[PDB]
RNA sequence: UUAAUUGGAUUCAACGCCGGGAACCUCACCGGGGGCGACGGCAGGAUGAAGGCCAGGCUGAAGGUCUUGCCGGACGCGCCGAG
RNA sequence: AUGCCCCGAAACCCCCGGGCUACACGCGCGCUACAAUGGGCGGGACAAUGGGUGCCGACCCCGAAAGGGGGAGGUAAUCCCCUAAACCCGCCCUCAGUUCGGAUCGCGGGCUGCAACUCGCCCGCGUGAAGCUGGAAUCCCUAGUACCCGCGCGUCAUCAUCGCGC
RNA sequence: GCGGGGUGGAGCAGCCUGGUAGCUCGUCGGGCUCAUAACCCGAAGAUCGUCGGUUCAAAUCCGGCCCCCGCUACCA
């Protein structure tokens, strides 16, 4: 229980694993995702992580594309995403392989709440508009 | 234990799905304005 | 960034104890000097100002000992969103 | 509360109302990138303007720019008024 | 459609990612219940309006279910959507937070789409929250009308607790 | 002489005749109204100064005590 395992298949042994081969140990959404092909635009980042994993291309990947499926390539090294405004950075472990990528950069500042005003209760609505 | 231990995995890599999950919120894209009224009344004035 | 009373010019800040009457407000400068602020036209139609409500008037070169005139409010969106800033102390709202 | 949580409507006669069940578009809102001056005159222009591309960087992605040099054959927001 | 005043290399025109779906809280309109004037399981009965060529799909065959592979006939009183539900007979439950109530969550299988995390819809197994008839107040209805039960168009690539009709 | 008050934000009930801590001005929410005051309704708030006895069982019977006290004056 130090080791992971996904569905009795370890990370090298389904590192080597192909593509349609994988798709039968991963949900239905991925599965279906896998197989009407991938996106022009996550053509593009996957010939652009493969390079960075080989020797190539040391310099920061960046993305739009929140929407990549986390795959046995990408464990290890870190990539961005764009929340909106801004790149932010997510360290990618295995146990992540099936989620969605932008599934990790939130998208709305947790919210804490002030106090009521003028209006938010019948008792102070026509009191103050004269 | 199976389904608390399938609830922290997704605590661990901080997934949008275990924020939810820890902060005893909706976790399946309900709205939130007007129902889920867990708490207590706040008042202004009287 | 935000669009605020500010000081410009030569504004003044009114923070007001009491209405002696017929439109005389004594404010609470921290300044000193009892000041006395009066009213323009243009705003006792859609606005209504109390105590507690800073405010921005504007003092007259005269004597600077009772001076001020409304001629704009503050919301309660503002009042406190200029602490933070600290534009203004509000330990000259208590003393 | 927020980078933005776009606006109009407040008794009858405002609140499953704007045919408003918004993933892109709709979109008016926050972050980023790129294009647009019929027409009269100005610096300039066949010793070749406006204007376009295989490959490579910057980039979220892009001949959008720059590296590289090829092409096209008359006009000209680099300047003023107008539209 | 339109007068006046501001923008005019921008407040004009396109493209990618976010928001309108945020949540201590007050309110309007509705849907499901608090069970016997009922819940489940097996059988038996009877409609009307409307719509279809970017589309409606009979019939055969794979699947436990969502669905999938073929595919007649239809530019319409011809072919298709289209053997409705409340109702009846037989057996289990017997007044209990229950065989009532199904919110909330875990895992697995699918459809539409250029793209389903933020934020789509559908299926199978499991977990099983408040709720035991509602204070002062207030709304709609005079006959095939009120109440009770289902259906069809619109919006629509998919999604109806809505609007308009039966 | 020594004894009393010991309790919601408060004001006092409320004993002996023991089992709802009780009513009123206040506090936040909702009604009524074109809207405000008055009027109707709902919840929140001390849980009796405290140990101890009685008591099946206590503001409710009382004592010990902690606090506030309290009706009262040089006594040549
Ligand atoms: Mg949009
Ligand atoms: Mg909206
Ligand atoms: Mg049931
Ligand atoms: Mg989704
Ligand atoms: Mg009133």
């Amino acid at each position: 229980r130090k080791e992971f395992r996904y569905r009795g298949y370890t990370l090298e042994q389904l590192m080597n694993m192909s593509l349609e081969e994988l798709a039968k140990l991963l949900p239905a959404r991925q599965r279906r995702s896998l197989k009407r092909g991938l996106t022009p635009e996550q053509k593009k980042l996957l010939r652009k992580i493969r390079l960075a994993k080989k020797g190539k291309y040391n310099k920061p990947i960046r993305t739009h594309c929140r929407d990549m499926i986390v795959l046995p390539e990408m464990v290890g090294l870190t990539i961005y995403v764009h929340n909106g405004k801004e790149f932010v950075p997510v360290e990618i472990k295995p146990e992540m392989i099936g989620h969605y990528l932008g599934e990790f950069a939130p998208t709305r500042k947790r919210v804490q709440h002030g106090a009521p005003g003028i209006g938010a209760t019948r008792s102070s609505m026509f009191v103050a508009v004269k | 234990m199976a389904i608390r231990e399938d609830i922290m995995r997704l605590r661990r890599i901080r997934a949008y799905r275990g924020i939810r999950h820890e902060l005893g919120l909706p976790v399946r894209g309900q709205r939130t304005r007007s129902n889920f009224r867990r708490g207590q009344t706040v008042g202004v004035s009287r | 960034v935000i669009r605020v009373p500010l000081p410009e010019g030569n504004q003044l800040f009114g923070v007001v104890e009491q209405a002696l009457g017929a439109g005389w407000m004594d404010v609470r400068c921290e300044d000193g000097k009892i000041r006395r602020c009066r009213i323009p036209g243009k705003l006792r139609r859609r606005v209504w100002i109390r105590v507690g409500d800073l405010v921005i008037v504007q003092p007259w070169p005269v004597q600077s000992d009772k001076r001020g005139d409304i001629v704009y409010r503050y919301t309660q969106t503002q009042v406190d969103w200029l602490l933070r800033k600290g534009k203004i102390t509000q330990e000259f709202l208590t003393g």
